[PDB]
C-alpha cells in the first residue's frame, strides 16, 4: 500500500480539497456517510490510498485541514460532504494572516504548526509504507503562502525521503485579488525550491479560459474551476488506485520528469474538454485526445509553450486502450514540431496507460509538462514586485514582524537565477 | 528430469509470463485450476499427489498492482499462493534504486524460492528470465537476480528474453541510463539473449496479422509462441531433437557475442491462412525476410554468422534441405566469410497449440528462426548515441547517486560498450 | 442432472462363471471333471 | 596510453584513448 | 454456498464438497461487511441485533470445530457435502449507524480554546527545540 | 487470596473512594444491598481482594474510612451506595485541621490514629494472606496530607515487608485551592518519599484537559474525575482479580518499574477515552490504544515526557488481543522515539495482559510511566516553597503546634536531593 | 516400562502443558474426563499410553505431571476447565504469593516452603513408575518461579535422584522483543542450572515461532495459544519412539549418546519441518527431501541465530508417518553436497536418524495441517553462541550502573551472583567457541 497523507491549507487549499474529495469519493463510491456502495469491485483493494480505516467499515479521507481563521472551516464542514472528516482533522486559528506571508510565516502562523505537526504524525505513523504527501494552497494568500511553506519547511527534514507534491496556485498576471500579493508569490516561490519534488503550476485566468473557450462555460463559478484543477488532480495517483497497461506512481513521474534539482515546475492538463452541446458530436479517441493535450490552449498555466522549449513532457492515459496508437501519436507529436523540444534530450516523452476511466468517459488523459517557458511567469512576478519594493510600497506590514529586509532582495536574487537557468538550458545545443 | 525453471522480473515479465502460463496450460493437460479433466507437462509443471500440478515458475516484481492480478482472475488457482512474489514500492524507473536499495530486502526470498524450486528439480536444463531493460526492477532487480544466481548455481545456462528499447518509440526518458548499465552486467552472466523490439512487433501485427489497434497482450502471445518453440522438443518427440545446450554451441561463437534474434516465420490470421499454402519452402523465406523480424535493425546492413532453425509439424527433411539451399542460393542474404556452414536444423513432429481467441491460425507448419548477425550493432551504436547525448550535461545522475551508485559506473559501463561495440567490426571483417 | 446417485457397492458384480479370488488374481472354471485355471492378462 | 593502442599488452579503454 | 437443491438431505439443503475455492480465505476485501444496522435501543443481547453474540455462539463454534465440520457420507463415497446444520447460526425499525452524529454536536472550537489548561505546541517553549514524538 | 486493605483519608480521598467503590461493585457485579446480581462466574473467583464473605451472602468492602470532621461523609453515606460500609470502618472527629499539616499530623491526628490504627488491625488480621495496602489522599488538604502520612508512617512499622500504594492528587501548576498548599506538599512529599513503596501523582488540570480536549465534555462535575481516577486505579490491580495470558501483580510492576529506591512516582493513564462524537470515527485496536497510551495529551500530571527520559514504562491490558501485536507495538514505540528513553535498560516496557475488559468496552490499557519530567513539578514545589519560606509566610500557623522550622529546612532538603537525585539519570 | 514425568514450572510451563496435554490426550483414544473407550491403538500394542498415562481402580487414566506455580491464577483455570477430571486434584500444587519476577524470591524465599510437597509428589509419581525414562522439565527463563524455583527444584531432583537423565524446554529472552524489564537479571542467574544440572537443554524463542507463525502459516496477529502448539507437537515427537512402533527407533539414551559431544555442550536446537496451513499443502507435496531442506534454513529455526555463520557439531534427525529408510538416506545424501551446511571437522558422519510409522496428531481449531509426514531436527550449532552474546550485553549495561540489584541482595541473596554468573557465561561462550576451531593449517604464502 502507498498512501498518500492530503494536506489543505487556507480557502484556496480547503475549496480544492473538498471538491478533489468528493471526486475521489466518486471514483470509489463512497457515499457521504463514509460507507461503500460501488458497482464494482475493482473500487476497493487499492482504497488505503486515500482512505483509513475506522469502526464499522468507515472509510475516513486520509486529509488534514488547516486554516487561520474560521469562516471556511465552518463553510466546508456543513457542506453535503463535510461529514466524512475526522472532527479532530480541524484545526483553525482565531485571528487570521490577513493576506501577510510574514504573518503566516513568522508571527501566527508559527503558533499553529505544531498541532498540525501533530495531526500530521499522527496520521504518518499509522501508515504501513507511506509514499508521500500531497499539499493544495495559492501563493497569493497569507496563509496558503506562510503556513502551508512553513509546512512545507517542517514535514521534509523530519520525512527525508518521501515524494512531496504542491498543488500551488501561483498569482495571475493580468486578473488580480490582492494587491500585496507580489511580495507573497516572491517569497514563496524563494522557498518552494528547496522542499519540493513536484510543483504543479496553475493560474485562474488560464483554468477561466479553459471554461469560456474549450468547456463554453458562461458562468463559471469556482466550483468548475475546482473540478478542472481536482481532475488533474486525481489523474496523476491513478495508477496506484487502479491497475493498468503501464503503471506509473509519482515517483515514476518524478524520476522521468525532472533533470535537476531546480526545474519541478509543470504545467498540467487534461484532455477531453468539451461543452455539452458537443457532448454526442465527438468520437473519443486517442489522436483527438493527444492533439487537445499538446495545444496551447490546455495548459493551466498562462505560460505558452511556443515561447519555450519542452524539457519533459509526461502524459498518464486513462481508460481501456491499446498501446500502438499511443505511442505513434507521441512519436508523431515528437516529430512534427520538433523545434520545442531540447535536442540534448533524444526521447523527451513519458507515457503510462490505466484502463479504469473516469465514469461518464470513456478515456481520458492528463497532462503533465516540464518546459523552460514558465521564465515568463517568474520574471513577470518580479518585474510587479520590483515596480513595487524599490518604493517601498508595502513594506511596513512585513518589517514589523521582524522579517529582516535583505529576504525580499535574496528572494528576489533566488527568483532572477531560477529564470537564468532556465535560459541557458534552452539553447545548449 | 528435463525441467526449466522460469523467472519473470517486472511488468512486462509478468505479462509476458500471463500469456506464456496460458500456452503452457492449453499445450499439455493443464486445467487453469491445476487438474486432470503423456510426460511431457514434467518440462514446465510439477507433480503433486493428489491430482494438482504446479508451475515451475516466479513471479516476482516489487509494484504490487501487476502481480494481485494474477492472484485474482482466472488463473489464481493455478499458482502457488507464495510463487507471486511482491514488493512494497517499485523501482521507478531506477535501475540504481532496484540495484542497491530496494532490490537487496527482496533478493533472499525470490533465492529462496528458487532453491526450493531447484530441490524439485533433478534434471535442471536451466532457467528462462524474461524482463525489459527499460524499467526499473526489470533492469536493475534482473541483473542483481542473475548476478547472485550466477553465483548460487554456476555455470548453469541462463536464457534472457528482454525487451530491449526501441529506436523510434520510447515509454520513458530516463532507459538509456538503465540499458547501459544492465547490459554492463548481463555480459558476465547471461549464456545467451534473445532481443525483441515493441515497434516491429507492432508493424508485424498491423501488417502481418489483420489486427489494427493492438494491445500489449497481442505482444505477448508471440513471444509465447516463440518460447514454446524454444523448448517443444523436450517435451515431445522429434526427427532431430534440439536442447537447450544445443543452441549455445552453434549460435553463440564469441562469449562477447550472444544477441541473437528471434522469428516466428507463419505469423497468419485465421482468414489469410485460408488462402495461403504454409509448405516449408513458402514460410523459410519468411525468416529472412527484413520487415518481418522482430527487432528494429536491418540484417541488410550486416552478415548473418549463424542460423538455429527449429521447424515444429509435418516438415520432411526433403523440402527443409531443398528450401535451405534456395535461401543459400540467393544473394540479399550474405554469410561471413568465416562460417561456410551457417546453418543449424530441429524437427519436431508436434504441431504449435493454438490460443482461442489470438490471432494466430491453425498451422501444420512452424519453423522459430534464431540467428545472429551483425546488424545489431547499429542498436549499440544508436544507443550509445543517445547515452552520451544525455551523460553531456549530466542530465539525470542526480536520481542515481543518491540511491546507493557513483559517478564512475556510467563511464566505465560505458567503454565497456565502447569495446562491445567494436568488438563486433573485427567480426565482420 | 448433476446428482446421479450414490450406488451401493454390493450389486452389480457377482452372478459370474467362476471364482475370481482375490489376493492373486486367479480365475477358477470348473466344469464337469475340467478345469482351466486363469489370471490377470 | 597517449592516442592510438601502444605496443604493450594491457586493457583497451577505447573512449579515454588509453 | 450452503443452499443446493439437488444436495437436500432430510429438507436441509448441504454444501457439496466440489464447489470449495481453496483461495476464498486469502480474500479479505471480497467477503466483508459494508453497512450493517443499528438499534434504537440500549447495548445488550436481544433478538433484532442480527450479528449479536452470546456465550451459547461460542460453544457452539468450539464443538463443531471438535465435530469436523459436519461431514456427510454417502454410498460410494467417503465424504460427499457438509452439512448445513453448521452454519445457520451465521444466517439472518432498525437504523444505520454509519450516518455521522458529530453533525448533530458542537462545532470544533480553535487551538487556542483547546489550550486552556495546559499549553501543548508554544513556539516558546522547550519541547519546541526538541526532537518531537512520532 | 492477595487481599488489599483500601484506605483513604481526606476529602479528596473520600470523594475518590466513593467512585472507585462505585465502579469496583459494577465490574464485581454488587448491588447497592451488598449482594451479588451479576451474570458470570469469574466475577466471583477473586472477590476476596476487595471484599469479605458476611452474613446474608453478601459481601462488604475492606475500606477504612478516615476524616477529622465527618462534613463530606455525609455526601458518600447518602449516596446510592453508601450502604454497603461497614458501620465500624467510619472513623471521625469532631473539629477539622483547617487545611494545616501540623493539625493533621500531631494535635487532631494524634487522637484519631488509635481507633483508625484498631480498625485496620482488624481489617488486615482477617485475611488469609494480606497483599499490601492502599491510600488515597491528597497533597493539599490538611487531614489528608497529615492524617494519610502519619497512617503510613504508624503501619509501615506494623506492617514492613508489605506493598503500600498512594494515589495522592499532588499540587497543580497553574491555579491553587489552598494558600498553604506547598507546605503541606512539601511536609507530605518528604514522607511519601521514605515510607512509600509506589505513588501515583495526580493533577487536577491534567484531568480538566482530558475532560475538556479528549472527551469534549461541556459540564464536568468533580464525578466525572473522580470516575478516570477510579479506572485507572483499578486497572493496576486488574490481573490480581481476573486471569490472563500475563498476569502482574502489586509486587510485579513495584519490581519492575522502580530502578532504586527513591523512585516511585508514577504517571498514570487510561488508554480508550474518545470522545462522543469521535467515537466512530476511530477503531478500537492496539496501536490505537498504545499511542493514545503514550500521548502527552493523556498524562494525568501536568509535566509532558518531552522534558525529561523515560525510566521505565507499564502497560497492563484487558480483553481478546494478540500478544504479538502488543511487544511488537511497544518495541516500536522505544525504536521511534529512541532519544527519550534510558539507553542503559534494553527493554523499558514492562507489559501485562489480561483477560476481561471493562463492560460495554472490547479493549482497555493503564499506562504507568516512570520519567524523569516528574523531577520539574518537584522543583516548582519547592521554588514556591523556597519563596514562601523566606519570609516565613505563613509559618506561625505551624509553630504554633509544636513545630520546629528544621522540619521545614529539612523536608526541603529532601526534595532537593531527590530532584538532584533524578537529575542524575538525565543523560 | 517407558514413563516419562512431565513438571511444568510457572505461567509458561502450565500454559505449555495446557496444550502438551491436550496433545496426548488426543494422540492415544482419551477423553477428557479420562476414559479410554477403545482398548485397540491404530499403531501401538494396548500399552503405549504408559509413557504418559496410568490406570486407577476405577478404569481410569491419570496423567504423570506436576503443575507447579506460586500463584493459582493460571491452575485454577486447569481446575475449572475441560480437564478438570483428568488431573489428580493433588498433581496441581499451587502457591500463595508468585515471586514477581524476582529470582531470589522463588529461590531463596518463596519457593522453600512448597519445594517439599513438589518433591512429594515427584517421589509419588516415580515410585509407580518402574521404567522411567527421564523427565521433561517446563519453565522460562524471564521470570521469577520459572528461573528461581526451577533452579531448587533441578538442584534437589539432581541429588535425588542421581544420574536419571532429565530434559527442559525452556523459553529464552528474544533479542528485540520482551514482557519484562529485570528479565535479563533472572535469564542470566539461571544458566548456572541449565548447565549443571541437566543433560539435554532445550531454548526456544518466542519472537522465533512468531516469524514461523506469520510466515509459513496464514496467521497473523498470533497469540501463545498457537505458540504453545508448536511445542507440544516438538515434544510428541521427541517422545513418539517410547510408544509407537517404528522402523528405527530411538529412545532419550541413544539421543544424548548421537546429539552430545561434551557434558558441558547440550544446548541443541528444534525446528518442526512441514509447518504449513492447509491452505498451502494442498498446491506442494511434502516428501522427504522438501521437508529435510526445509530443517535447515534459517527462518524456520526456532531461535534467532544464524547456522550459516556456525558448523554443526552434531544431528539428531526425527521422523514419522510415510517414511521408509530408503528417503532418509536419499536426503541425508543429498543434504552432504552442499556447502552452506557445513559440519565440523571431528564429526565425519554427524547423523541420527529415527523413523515412526505415526503421523502427527492434529486437535480441533489447530494452525498446522494434517500432514503424512513430519521431522524434528535436533542438533547442536556453534552459531548458538549468539544469543549469549546478546544477552551478555543486557546483563553488562544493567549492571554497570547497579540498577535493579536492591530487589535482589535484600531478598537474601548475596549481590556476588551476578558476577559469578556472567563469568560462567563467559567461560561458555570461551568453551563453545574452542570446540568450533578446525584442527588445520592455513595453508601456505
Ligand atoms: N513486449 C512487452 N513489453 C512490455 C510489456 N509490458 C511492459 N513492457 C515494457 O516495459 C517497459 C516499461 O517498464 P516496465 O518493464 O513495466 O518497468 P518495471 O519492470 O515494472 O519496473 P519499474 O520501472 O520499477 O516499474 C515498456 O517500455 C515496455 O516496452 C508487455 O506486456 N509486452
Ligand atoms: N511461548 C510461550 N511463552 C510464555 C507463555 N507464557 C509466558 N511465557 C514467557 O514467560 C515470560 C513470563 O514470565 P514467566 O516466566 O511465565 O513468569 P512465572 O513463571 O509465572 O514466574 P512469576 O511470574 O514470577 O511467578 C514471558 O517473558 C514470556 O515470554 C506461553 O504461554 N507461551
Ligand atoms: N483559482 C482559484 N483561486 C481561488 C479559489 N479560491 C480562492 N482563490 C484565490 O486565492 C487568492 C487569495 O487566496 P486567499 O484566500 O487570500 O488565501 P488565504 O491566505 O488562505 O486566505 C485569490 O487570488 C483568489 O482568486 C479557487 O477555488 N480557485
Ligand atoms: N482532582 C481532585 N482533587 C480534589 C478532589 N477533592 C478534593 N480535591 C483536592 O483537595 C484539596 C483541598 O483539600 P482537602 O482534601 O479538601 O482538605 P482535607 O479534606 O482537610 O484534606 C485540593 O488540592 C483539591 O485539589 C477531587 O475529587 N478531585
Ligand atoms: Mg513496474
Ligand atoms: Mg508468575
Amino acid at each position: 500500500m502507498r498512501e498518500i497523507v492530503h494536506l489543505q491549507a487556507g480557502q484556496c487549499g480547503n475549496q480544492i480539497g473538498a471538491k478533489f474529495w468528493e471526486v475521489i469519493s466518486d471514483e470509489h463510491g463512497i457515499d457521504p456517510t463514509g460507507t461503500y456502495h460501488g458497482d464494482s469491485d475493482l473500487q476497493l483493494e487499492r482504497i488505503n490510498v486515500y482512505y483509513n480505516e475506522a469502526t464499522g467499515g468507515k472509510y475516513v479521507p486520509r486529509a488534514v485541514l488547516v486554516d487561520l481563521e474560521p469562516g471556511t472551516m465552518d463553510s466546508v464542514r456543513s457542506g453535503p460532504f463535510g461529514q466524512i472528516f475526522r472532527p479532530d482533522n480541524f484545526v483553525f486559528g482565531q485571528s487570521g494572516a490577513g493576506n501577510n506571508w510574514a504573518k503566516g510565516h513568522y508571527t501566527e502562523g508559527a503558533e499553529l504548526v505544531d498541532s498540525v505537526l501533530d495531526v500530521v504524525r499522527k496520521e504518518a505513523e499509522s501508515c504501513d509504507c507511506l509514499q508521500g504527501f500531497q499539499l493544495t494552497h495559492s501563493l497569493g494568500g497569507g496563509t496558503g503562502s506562510g503556513m502551508g511553506t512553513l509546512l512545507i519547511s517542517k514535514i521534509r527534514e523530519e520525512y527525508p525521503d518521501r515524494i512531496m507534491n504542491t498543488f500551488s496556485v501561483v498569482p495571475s498576471p493580468k486578473v488580480s485579488d490582492t494587491v500585496v500579493e507580489p511580495y507573497n508569490a516572491t517569497l514563496s516561490v524563494h522557498q518552494l525550491v528547496e522542499n519540493t519534488d513536484e510543483t504543479y503550476c496553475i493560474d485562474n485566468e488560464a483554468l477561466y479560459d479553459i471554461c469560456f473557450r474549450t468547456l463554453k462555460l458562461t458562468t463559471p463559478t469556482y466550483g468548475d474551476l475546482n473540478h478542472l484543477v481536482s481532475a488533474t488532480m486525481s489523474g496523476v495517483t491513478t495508477c496506484l488506485r487502479f491497475p493498468g497497461q503501464l503503471n506509473a506512481d509519482l515517483r515514476k513521474l518524478a524520476v522521468n520528469m525532472v533533470p535537476f534539482p531546480r526545474l519541478h515546475f509543470f504545467m498540467p492538463g487534461f484532455a477531453p474538454l468539451t461543452s455539452r452541446g458537443s457532448q454526442q458530436y465527438r468520437a473519443l479517441t486517442v489522436p483527438e485526445l493527444t492533439q487537445q493535450m499538446f495545444d496551447a490552449k490546455n495548459m493551466m498555466a498562462a505560460c505558452d509553450p511556443r515561447h519555450g522549449r519542452y524539457l519533459t513532457v509526461a502524459a498518464v492515459f486513462r481508460g481501456r486502450m491499446s498501446m500502438k496508437e499511443v505511442d505513434e501519436q507521441m512519436l508523431n507529436v515528437q516529430n512534427k514540431n520538433s523545434s520545442y523540444f531540447v535536442e540534448w534530450i533524444p526521447n523527451n516523452v513519458k507515457t503510462a496507460v490505466c484502463d479504469i476511466p473516469p465514469r461518464g468517459l470513456k478515456m481520458s488523459a492528463t497532462f503533465i509538462g516540464n518546459s523552460t517557458a514558465i521564465q515568463e511567469l517568474f520574471k513577470r512576478i518580479s518585474e510587479q514586485f520590483t515596480a513595487m519594493f524599490r518604493r517601498k510600497a508595502f513594506l511596513h506590514w512585513y518589517t514589523g514582524e521582524g522579517m529582516d529586509e535583505m529576504e525580499f532582495t535574496e528572494a528576489e536574487s533566488n527568483m532572477n537565477d531560477l529564470v537564468s537557468e532556465y535560459q541557458q538550458y534552452q539553447d545548449a545545443t | 528430469m528435463r525441467e526449466c525453471i522460469s523467472i519473470h522480473v517486472g511488468q512486462a515479465g509478468v505479462q509476458i509470463g500471463n500469456a506464456c502460463w496460458e500456452l503452457y496450460c492449453l499445450e499439455h493437460g493443464i486445467q487453469p485450476d491445476g487438474q486432470m479433466p503423456d510426460d511431457s507437462f514434467n518440462t514446465f509443471f510439477s507433480e503433486t499427489g493428489a491430482g494438482k500440478h504446479v508451475p515451475r515458475a516466479v513471479f516476482v516484481d516489487l509494484e504490487p498492482t501487476v502481480v494481485d492480478e494474477v492472484r485474482t482472475g482466472t488463473y489464481r488457482q493455478l499458482f502457488h499462493p507464495e510463487q507471486l512474489i511482491t514488493g512494497k514500492e517499485d523501482a521507478a524507473n531506477n535501475y540504481a534504486r532496484g540495484h542497491y536499495t530496494i532490490g537487496k530486502e527482496i533478493v533472499d526470498l525470490v533465492l529462496d524460492r528458487i532453491r526450493k524450486l531447484a530441490d524439485l528439480c533433478t534434471g535442471l536444463q536451466g532457467f528462462l528470465i524474461f524482463h525489459s531493460f527499460g524499467g526499473g526492477t526489470g533492469s536493475g532487480f534482473a541483473s542483481l537476480l542473475m548476478e547472485r544466481l550466477s553465483v548460487d548455481y554456476g555455470k548453469k545456462s541462463k536464457l534472457e528474453f528482454a525487451i530491449y528499447p526501441a529506436p523510434q518509440v520510447s515509454t520513458a526518458v530516463v532507459e538509456p541510463y538503465n540499458s547501459i548499465l544492465t547490459t554492463h552486467t548481463t555480459l558476465e552472466h547471461s549464456d545467451c539473449a534473445f532481443m525483441v523490439d515493441n515497434e516491429a512487433i507492432y508493424d508485424i501485427c498491423r501488417r502481418n496479422l489483420d489486427i489494427e489497434r493492438p494491445t500489449y497482450t497481442n505482444l505477448n502471445r508471440l513471444i509465447g509462441q516463440i518460447v514454446s518453440s524454444i523448448t517443444a522438443s523436450l517435451r515431445f518427440d522429434g526427427a532431430l531433437n534440439v536442447d537447450l545446450t544445443e543452441f549455445q554451441t552453434n549460435l553463440v561463437p564469441y562469449p562477447r557475442i550472444h544477441f541473437p534474434l528471434a522469428t516466428y516465420a507463419p505469423v497468419i490470421s485465421a482468414e489469410k491462412a485460408y488462402h495461403e499454402q504454409l509448405s516449408v519452402a513458402e514460410i523459410t523465406n519468411a525468416c529472412f525476410e527484413p520487415a518481418n523480424q522482430m527487432v528494429k535493425c536491418d540484417p541488410r546492413h550486416g552478415k548473418y554468422m549463424a542460423c538455429c532453425m527449429l521447424y515444429r509439424g509435418d516438415v520432411v527433411p526433403k523440402d527443409v534441405n531443398a528450401a535451405i539451399a534456395t535461401i543459400k542460393t540467393k544473394r540479399t542474404i550474405q554469410f561471413v566469410d568465416w562460417c561456410p556452414t551457417g546453418f543449424k536444423v530441429g524437427i519436431n513432429y508436434q504441431p504449435p497449440t493454438v490460443v482461442p481467441g489470438g490471432d494466430l491460425a491453425k498451422v501444420q507448419r512452424a519453423v522459430c528462426m534464431l540467428s545472429n548477425t551483425t546488424a545489431i550493432a547499429e542498436a549499440w551504436a544508436r544507443l550509445d548515441h543517445k547515452l552520451d547525448l544525455m551523460y553531456a550535461k549530466r542530465a539525470f545522475v542526480h536520481w542515481y547517486v543518491g540511491e546507493g551508485m557513483e559517478e564512475g559506473e556510467f563511464s566505465e559501463a560505458r567503454e565497456d560498450l565502447a569495446a562491445l561495440e567494436k568488438d563486433y567490426e573485427e567480426v565482420g571483417v | 442432472t448433476p446428482r446421479c446417485g450414490c450406488v451401493d457397492p454390493l450389486p452389480g458384480r457377482l452372478p459370474f462363471q467362476g471364482y475370481e479370488s482375490a489376493c492373486s488374481g486367479r480365475h477358477y472354471c470348473l466344469r464337469g471333471m475340467d478345469y482351466c485355471v486363469s489370471g490377470p492378462p | 596510453t597517449m592516442e592510438k593502442p601502444p605496443p604493450g599488452e594491457g586493457v583497451t579503454l577505447w573512449k579515454s584513448k588509453m | 454456498d450452503f443452499d443446493n437443491a439437488y444436495f437436500t438431505l432430510l429438507g436441509v439443503p448441504n454444501k457439496p464438497l466440489q464447489c470449495l475455492d481453496i483461495t476464498e480465505t486469502g480474500q479479505r476485501l471480497r467477503n466483508r461487511y459494508h453497512e450493517g444496522k443499528l438499534a434504537p435501543i440500549a447495548p445488550g443481547i436481544n433478538r433484532v441485533d442480527w450479528p449479536c453474540f452470546t456465550r451459547a455462539i461460542e460453544d457452539w463454534s468450539r464443538f463443531v470445530s471438535s465435530a469436523g465440520e459436519f461431514k456427510l457420507p454417502c454410498a460410494s463415497k467417503k465424504v460427499e457435502s457438509f452439512s448445513g446444520y453448521a452454519v445457520r447460526y451465521l444466517k439472518p425499525f432498525c437504523l444505520n449507524q454509519n450516518p455521522s452524529l458529530d453533525r448533530y454536536g458542537q462545532k470544533p472550537l480553535p487551538f487556542d480554546s483547546l489550550n486552556a489548561f495546559r499549553r501543548f505546541g508554544s513556539n516558546y517553549s522547550r519541547v519546541n527545540y526538541l526532537t518531537p514524538w512520532h
